[PDB]
């Protein structure tokens, strides 16, 4: 029986880099809007200009 | 005490901690000739097809050798930690499409047509250039040990001698594991064709001379361990699309009791009567493909509900759905062609496949009681070694003899060479994906994490974009 | 804990339930030419003699694999069930009589007679047709493992060289088990005569060229197990009936200190002086024969009081008492002979033997404690295996190939059949009597049942037909 | 109702019937006599036996 | 088919494989108790589930 050498052991570092979920700093008011674009048309030769 | 004789379901001696991890592999690409390995200069070009079981070995970071900031983490000698998969999500990134394969000179004399002219005696050659669509299918299966496949081969014939040269070989079933570059099943029975096609005209050029495996589901469902597969999914549709006929001379025609002769006809039938169909895959959809869909594993189909014994995983994923070949055309001189020649543009052939792997492993401590410890002896020989429970005799208490300048001639020669120890799976080879560092503990961060917590109820992001119509 | 150091008695770890069964085999017949195997056309005729140990392998129905309509039936992992014989009754059905055997040309120069003319120098031949009545005996045994016999053979002669061509072979004792077609002891020492009779005139024609065994009772009484024999009976009487002399040239005569020369006589004695007597069988009776007499086994002579380990029994039963040969005479033309010729009637020779077997087995559960389990390791390697106590995987769990029409040339040969676990006694062979279905539970029904209950006291038929005279 | 042993003249067990060894020998009678033992009913038709 | 003096079963994909699954008689089995059905009252059988 004798003290030997074992492979490297881990640790948890700190990225202290967590991303956040936008709801947390975002307040939602209870207001709504309706944005309707007028019909868009475009016509031409599809294959090439 | 060594009483037990029947297996115990892995949950009983396995404690599940409530910790989770996220192991995400960076996107993997591989490209190359669809059909066979090519060779330009003194380098190669892996034959990367759409019909090969990509088999990943996801090697894990040994759990039992981690960091424990507390006393709560399992006591050093009572228990051991491991990994347990909960979620897997194989992501396939490429444009959808159908897989095609052909062959320069195939062996097809005639087809299912009623107004086609009468069959001309077989000429010296009847081969032609043949198109043949892939028989679309998809296979995914996760486990501890490599998945097993089955195939047909030729079994040694008996001493009894009634043999001839053209006599048909006996056949027999055989098992094998599935490695990284094996063949998917495209329309024909599975066999190391190498001994079945002596004609070179019986297979699609990509598949030929290579072994066609298959999932021996029967075998997988029988292993006590269940290590073979934690779970698995398969979707495959096919159907005949044409009907053809081989072109070989016949050693056995239908007796006169089946074939009625005609005027000026021949006593025995000479043109071969083998009718094999060509299989075309059903149209593929955005919903049929089984991928990018996180699989939550809640109970495996074996006594092993997802325990990464030996800190190892095996992912056998194959599908010909994503794949479509890519053509190219380089000018044979390096200058854009001013006129159109049949010799100037060289057609090249490259195809490319991409995967991603994501797992939601959890920590789980197995107790080490005399009884449970013992138990594993029969479950597996090898994982005990990782534990180190087994004794290794104190023979460093034998005085061997070192020497100085073992080189000097008077001094001992020291000719003998130590032999490096083999690995458990070194004879066979497969894609090796290392996850020892690309592992974490913040579920929220990654894609498959939110996807997880969402289902959990602890969600900053719930999976709902309800659509009414 | 494996502290075991000494053989223990089977009663200690064996629980006896109070259940009984009756296993009755249907009458068995075999007929043929006893002296040697005959051959007409391309078929054979087993040489069925009255001097061969009929050795039955009574294969049992595994007790462990049976229907348990209750809970008091042994718990699935605590204990295992087996068979235990209580009663055996070998029935021999044939007309009583004496066994005779002879030989066309035997080697006997002269006999014990005082008024017979003087010994003529041995002529080229002195053989004659010889009658020789069997040496009547009877041997009945039951056990777990095949019974062992002893015999004499020639031991390799040493390198030391003082050899000659006529030099006397060294001898040595050897053991063997008793198989189905072995020879009973008829008057001469036991040996594979094949290397002892180079003259072909030294044995009765039936026995010659075959090995004469004997019961090595000494060996049987020494085995710890006692598996060799549960019990056994033997009755044999014999005595000299004539006294003869071999006819071989002598390499060793009695020195002048024993033989006194006479006038005009010869310096050394030349006529061989070997005096072997002809074995004589005693008159047989209706009471002496040991059969049809149920044997209640109450305590065996070993530490194994009748436990059918390995669900197997060995019955070694031999007796020349019942046997008498049967002559026949067919006309050499197919039409009854109008006149009496020495050439017209062909003498045929057939002998026929018949047995029956009946057992009163009882159910008995062996406990499976760490200690007792262990214990069997040294008692027997094999019973611990089939029983399913210690093994890597369940035999059932493993999936193996099996074909239909394995004789088809499409399929591989039958030799591969050996892979399935193979019966151990396959090298040796003997009568195989299967009792897996002809086993019941209603004692009253059968012959040996009433015979049993009678003794028990629960009898609707007591064995008493008291006769006063 | 038959095999079950519910109604029958005598137990099949009770009957002592002949049985030979090496019934292919020429000393012994031919295999046809083998039919006397109770015969499976579906013997005329045949199918995979498991 | 017939090569030499042996045969080759015509095994097609269009034939009703009909198995006769012969069972182990449930009435002649080992009863280690008394609650197991009485000898003359009743008989056991098999029932597929």
């Amino acid at each position: 029986a004798l003290w030997q050498q074992g492979q490297k052991l881990y640790l948890p570092p700190t990225p202290v880099s967590k991303v956040l979920c936008s709801e947390t700093y975002v307040q939602r008011k209870s207001i709504f809007y309706h944005a309707e674009t007028e019909r868009l048309l475009t016509i031409g030769h599809p294959y090439y200009p | 005490p060594t009483p037990v004789s029947k297996v115990l379901c892995s949950e009983t001696y396995v404690q599940r901690k409530s910790i989770f991890y996220h192991a995400e592999t960076e996107r993997l690409l591989t490209i190359g000739h669809p059909y066979y390995p090519v060779s330009i200069g003194a380098k190669t070009v892996p034959k990367v097809s759409a019909n090969q079981y990509r088999v990943f070995k996801i090697q894990l970071p040994d759990p039992n050798q981690f960091a424990l900031p507390d006393r709560t983490v399992h006591n050093p000698s009572k228990e051991r930690l491991v990994w347990a998969v909960i979620g897997v999500q194989v992501s396939r990134g490429q444009p959808l499409g159908g897989t095609v394969t052909g062959h320069p000179t195939f062996n097809a004399l005639l087809d299912a047509e009623n107004v086609n002219r009468k069959v001309t005696t077989q000429t010296t050659d009847d081969r032609k250039q043949t198109g043949l669509d892939a028989k679309q299918q998809q296979i995914l299966l996760l486990g501890c040990t490599p998945a097993e496949g089955e195939y047909w081969t030729t079994a040694r014939p008996c001493v009894t001698d009634r043999l001839e040269n053209g006599a048909c070989p006996p056949l027999e079933l055989k098992n094998k594991h599935i490695e990284d570059g094996d063949m998917m099943e495209i329309g024909f029975g599975a066999a190391n064709f190498k001994e079945i096609n002596a004609s070179k005209s019986d297979l699609p050029l990509d598949i030929q001379n290579e072994i066609c495996l298959y999932p021996d589901y029967l075998k997988m469902a029988e292993d006590a361990a269940g290590n073979s597969m934690f779970f698995f999914a398969r979707k495959e549709q096919v159907y005949v699309r044409h009907i053809w006929t081989r072109g070989g001379s016949e050693k056995e025609a239908p007796t006169t009791d089946f074939y009625l002769k005609n005027n000026k006809g021949d006593a025995t039938l000479k043109i071969p009567s083998v009718h094999f169909g060509s299989p075309s895959g059903s149209l593929v959809s955005t919903d049929n493909q089984i991928f990018n869909r996180p699989y939550w594993l809640f109970r495996a189909q074996g006594m092993n509900n997802g325990i990464a014994w030996n800190n190892l995983l095996f992912l056998t994923v194959g599908d010909n759905t994503r794949g479509t070949n890519l053509t190219i055309s380089v000018a044979s001189d390096g200058t854009p062609l001013t006129e159109y020649d049949s010799s100037k543009f060289n057609v090249y052939h490259r195809h490319m496949e991409e995967y991603k792997l994501a797992f939601i492993l959890e920590l789980c401590s197995v107790e080490i009681t005399a009884q449970t410890v013992s138990h594993l002896q029969g479950l597996m020989p090898s994982v005990l070694e990782n534990w180190e429970i087994g004794v290794q005799p104190p023979t460093s208490s034998i005085l061997e003899d070192t020497y100085r300048y073992i080189e000097s001639p008077a001094t001992k020669c020291a000719s003998n060479v130590i032999p490096a120890k083999e690995d458990p799976y070194a004879g066979f080879k497969f894609w090796n994906i290392d996850l020892k560092e690309k592992l974490s503990l913040d579920l929220d961060q990654f894609p498959l994490g939110r996807r997880f917590l969402a289902q959990q109820g602890a969600g900053c992001s719930t999976v709902r974009k309800r659509r009414i119509s």
